[PDB]
């Protein structure tokens, strides 16, 4: 809206260029353009998303929505820059867009104090792309669905306008990853789905009969000890950000490593056992935010080529970054073309197609339901269960298909495997 | 065979593989060189991930070729 | 007070509460205060470090207020530097933020040692005239100079520190120290000392360890034949039908536990250092410890480093694995005397009091005993040098016409057009086209000086121009964001620094160090 403020933005798109996207036309229009019409939603905003927030505002996005489901809190105020300590307690996404939209002279920011699953497709097929700073793993197999729901398949063929590309963003320590998503074309979530670690699991077993870990000790006085006890009165849940919560927990756990002599809790640590904290800082978040704003850049304007669906990065020794094209498996339970034509048997039942489910490192869904050809074959999702938490019967009835499952917010998609 | 499976930090240490051994043995060789839990490593070559279940065969694994270790995140 | 603790939490599980206390007392100076630099003093600041001086001679451009997320329209005129520093101060009440209205030229002639001031100087967006002249100045001075710099989608990152001895690694997985196969006597005694599935994998191991060596005086060093039927041997250890998911793991395990105990390429290099082996009053406090280390080793440390003294965690009895865990803690404790002895019998034969090492530094250095490292950086004058040149890693790289190293060549030949012109690679609309040739006619002029016989794809040389030096934000954030954390590494001489050049390539989304 001055001089020479775009400038940073117009060598890119008023110039042509050698490594410039096929689909590239050199324009003076280009920019006002994107200023303009580009519909760009922000999933998050923390850490990632206001890093995501100023870059996409300062490469020439005016049309920004951000979504959030959180309040600001004061451990937030290391790392997520659009926060103050007065803005405490407010809406994130509200602040976030609050102070973006003034910092940045016309930015239009609109913020959403919702979780992504509040809305439907009506909603997401608004925007032209769309960026992910989210701290689960749900959300991003979430919004991976709500994504691909949008493709319009014209028998058997891909309209190219019915995708939205979803640019991912990782963060966790000094390592981040990013990745390029062009649902029905590249490698969706659920397709890399176990390049995610496997989350440290301790069996009950230990946690009550045989500590060893400070670990082992405050997740016993949370676990078990406060279901029990019913600490600050009955039914009252365990308010993990309540000092008075983890001064309590972290008393309990105190006395419980004395019991077996374990040494090593520390408060700190009670809080990192109860909220399952991920420790972070600014530079990580930076680096990966700043990638993926790119790539969306990119993908907006084809100035060119977009990234590979892929990048992993690395402080801790020097700095690394190994950038791969993952390959989209052909039998996606997600972003599959047609069913999964999948049979886990032929005699075998049932209890067999749940376990399967729930278990399979390629689906690892989250108390599913099953769907017949329609009967609800139960779904632990209370009372509707309850009619069914019960065999061979229908372990037949299903004749030899298209049994049809949909996990709690798994996926916003409902599953089709035969 | 001798190939070299660049870890994490781009490290990238050489191991010695026959065109036979079960992807699930090539990260044995990683964790007895580095330390590093089977459990938790996810091999790539030329964008397939390997599955610890097949062969280095299984996957056209030859001489000097380039494994990466790698990792997908969920923190934000 | 104790609100500060709320406030870095996230970041003290990183660098605990010492790092902090480092970084809450450094001094950053950034020199040039674009995008980058904001960027980078940004990812600073937040952290809450101590304090920082941005030396900025140049005025807000308009297009500087348009990449810049601490500039606005309203301070377009004003002094780059005064204005950046108000929008930065305002990110972290407990930094203190100052400034200078001078350029680095300016300094660097009416008063370079200024930068002593300084605990690392981090500068951006420098020509080649000044980066080479302060490199130097700085060098001499001993002051970490960081040169950072963003030109259309390439990021590059220099780092200049002599010598940077860093005892807390923090490693990315690493093999445990539990030392079966030359163990100590205490562990031998627990071993000897020896509810089937409440034991120790380890000792599990060691028993039927202990065996293999009666039947054969063996030691399974031998691979593949061996180790796998000394587990067959483990199987046979089953009680009659039941559980024995320890004894299952220590099978798994058996693929490591066996040898864990090594001196690491690495520390021998260290050990083998002229630093480490010729001794004065000037040496610093790390090398002696190292050589304190090896007095260890040579001594009572029978041939290895001190025991680290921790053990992973092992499905076991609670009682039993404590036990198991103070045997290696005793230990180590021991040996960490041990070279606490070593540590002041050198101090000794060089002046300085005894207690001039604390046993923090001690007890931390000996659990991270494997873990040293040390890196040297060439000055910056060596890499620009004739003779010196290490030609031989740019050509080696070169073979691959799309290896980042490329983006190096470009700048220098880039800088070289602009010592040459006084402009950059097309900044106007329509110095593109004219510029495509004097550019080339540059690259060469370079790669010619240096003798580099390279090939260098035309299309290098249009794109350059068609950067026309602009900082896209976008990627002077990234920049900033790896910048920002190496500025750490030092600060808190906590993790390890990338060594030599560092280079972001935005169009590939790819990255590479170089050079050492
Ligand atoms: N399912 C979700 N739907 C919508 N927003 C989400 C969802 N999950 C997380 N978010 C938002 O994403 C951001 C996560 O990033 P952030 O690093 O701030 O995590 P926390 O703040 O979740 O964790 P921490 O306590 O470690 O800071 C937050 O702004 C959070 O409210």
């Amino acid at each position: 809206d001055w001089e020479g403020r775009w400038n940073h933005v117009k060598k890119f798109l008023e110039r042509s260029g050698p490594f410039t996207h096929p689909d590239f036309e050199p324009s003076t229009e280009s920019l006002q353009f994107l200023l303009d019409t580009c519909k760009v939603l922000v999933i998050g905003a923390g850490g990632l998303g206001c890093e995501l927030l100023k870059n996409l505002a300062l490469s020439g996005f005016r049309q920004i929505h951000v979504i959030d489901m959180d309040t600001i809190d004061v451990s937030n105020l290391n790392r997520q820059f659009l926060f103050r300590p007065k803005d405490i307690g407010r809406p994130k996404a509200e602040v976030a867009a609050e102070f973006l939209n003034d910092r940045v002279p016309n930015c239009n920011v609109v913020p959403h104090f919702n979780k992504i699953q509040d809305f439907n497709d009506t909603f997401y097929r608004q925007f032209h792309i769309i960026v992910c700073g989210l701290d689960s793993i749900i959300a991003r197999r979430w919004i991976n669905g709500m994504l691909i729901s949008l493709l319009n398949y014209e028998d058997g063929v891909l309209d190219p306008s019915s995708i939205v590309p979803l640019i991912d963003g990782g963060t966790e320590g000094f390592k981040g990853n990013a990745r390029v998503i062009l649902p029905g074309m590249t490698a969706c979530i659920e397709c890399t789905l176990e390049l995610y670690p496997p989350q440290v699991n301790f069996p009950m077993a230990t946690i009550a009969s045989m500590p060893r870990l400070p670990e082992h000790c405050i997740e016993y006085v949370r676990m078990l000890q406060w279901p029990k006890e019913q600490p600050f009165g009955e039914g009252v849940p365990l308010d993990g950000d309540d000092p008075e919560h983890i001064q309590w927990i972290f008393q309990k756990s105190l006395e419980r490593a004395s019991q077996y002599n374990i040494r090593g809790v520390t408060y700190r640590l009670t809080q990192g056992v109860v909220k399952r904290i991920i420790p972070a800082v600014a530079s990580t978040n930076a680096v990966i935010a700043a990638v993926c704003a790119t790539e969306v850049f990119k993908i907006a304007t084809s100035a060119y080529i977009p990234l590979n669906n892929y990048l992993v990065f690395n402080d801790v020794d020097g700095l690394y970054t190994y950038t791969f094209e993952a390959e989209r498996k052909e039998n996606c339970p997600a972003c599959s073309q047609l069913p999964q034509n999948i049979q886990f048997s032929p005699s075998a039942k049932l209890q067999e197609v749940l376990d399967y489910l729930t278990n399979s490192a390629s689906l690892q869904m989250k108390s599913p339901a099953i769907t017949a050809t329609n009967r609800t074959l139960y779904l632990q999702s209370v009372t509707s269960i309850e009619e069914r938490t019960r065999k061979e019967l229908g372990l037949v009835d299903g004749q030899e298909a298209v049994a049809d499952v949909t996990t709690p917010q798994t996926v916003l998609f409902k599953l089709h495997f035969t | 065979m001798l190939i070299k499976v660049k870890t994490l930090t781009g490290k990238e240490i050489e191991i010695d593989i026959e065109p036979t051994d079960k992807v699930e043995r090539i990260k044995e060789r990683v964790e007895e060189k580095e330390g590093i839990p089977p459990q938790q490593q996810r091999l790539i070559y030329s964008g397939k991930q390997m599955n610890d279940e097949k062969t280095a065969a299984d996957y056209k694994i030859l001489g000097g070729s380039v494994l990466h270790l790698v990792l997908a995140l969920r923190g934000g | 007070k104790l609100l500060k603790e709320q406030k870095y939490d996230r970041q003290l599980r990183l660098w605990g509460d010492h790092g902090q206390e480092a970084l809450e007392s450094a001094h950053v100076c950034l020199i040039n205060a674009t995008a980058t630099g904001t960027e980078i003093l940004k990812n600073l600041v937040l952290p809450g470090i101590g304090s920082f001086t941005i030396i900025d001679g140049n005025q807000v451009s308009g297009e500087d207020a348009g990449n810049n997320f601490f500039l606005q329209r309203s301070s377009i005129g004003k002094n780059r530097a005064e204005a950046a520093m108000e929008f930065l101060q305002e990110l972290n009440s407990d930094v203190s933020g100052s400034f200078v209205e001078e350029s680095p030229e300016n300094l660097l002639d009416n008063d370079p040692s200024f930068f002593c001031r300084f605990t690392v100087v981090v500068a951006t967006q420098l020509p080649e005239s000044t980066s080479l002249r302060l490199a130097d100045v700085l060098w001499n001075s001993q002051i970490p100079l960081l040169i950072c710099r963003t030109y259309g989608l390439v990021g590059y990152m220099r780092i200049i520190i002599k010598e940077h001895p860093v005892i807390e690694s923090h490693p990315d997985n690493a093999l445990e120290d539990l030392r079966l196969d030359k163990p100590f006597p205490e562990l031998r005694e627990h071993f000897q000392s020896y509810d089937h599935s409440h034991t120790p994998w380890i000792v599990i191991i060691a028993k039927y360890l202990a065996q293999w060596y009666s039947e054969t005086n063996g030691r399974i060093p031998k691979t593949y034949k061996e180790k796998e039927d000394f587990r067959d041997l483990i199987r046979q250890g089953i009680l009659k039908p039941e559980d024995e998911e320890n004894f299952e793991e220590a099978i798994k395990n058996v693929n490591t536990a066996l040898n864990t105990t090594q001196i690491p390429s690495s520390i021998e290099d260290i050990f083998n250092d002229d630093r480490c082996i010729n001794i004065t009053k000037q040496t610093p406090s790390f090398w002696i410890l190292a050589r304190a280390l090896k007095e260890f080793v040579a001594k009572e440390g029978q041939g290895n480093l001190p025991v680290r003294g921790t053990i992973p965690d092992m499905i076991a009895d609670s009682g039993k694995y404590i036990k198991l865990q103070n045997v290696y803690r005793e230990k180590a404790k021991k040996d960490a005397a041990a070279v606490g002895n070593h540590v002041a019998k050198l101090l000794q034969s060089i002046g300085q009091a005894p207690e001039s090492i604390s046993e923090k530094e001690l007890k931390l250095l000996c659990s991270n005993s494997a873990f040293l490292r040390v890196v040297r950086c060439r000055s910056l004058a060596e890499e620009y040098g004739l003779d010196t040149i290490n030609k031989d890693e740019i050509i080696s790289s070169m073979d691959n016409p799309d290896n980042e190293i490329v983006l190096y060549l470009m700048l220098r030949a880039v800088d070289r057009f602009h010592k040459q012109q006084g402009r950059y690679p097309g900044v106007s609309n329509y110095q593109v086209e004219e510029d495509i040739g004097k550019l080339k006619s540059c690259l060469t002029g370079f790669l010619q000086e240096y003798g580099l016989s390279v090939m260098v794809k035309d299309d290098y040389v249009h794109e350059f121009c068609r950067y026309g030096a602009a900082e896209p934000h976008t990627i002077a954030a990234f920049l900033g964001g790896a910048a920002a954390q190496e500025v750490i590494k030092i600060i808190t001489k906590q993790f390890v620094i990338f060594n030599n050049t560092y280079i972001y390539s935005g169009m590939s989304q790819t990255s590479a160090t170089f050079q050492l």
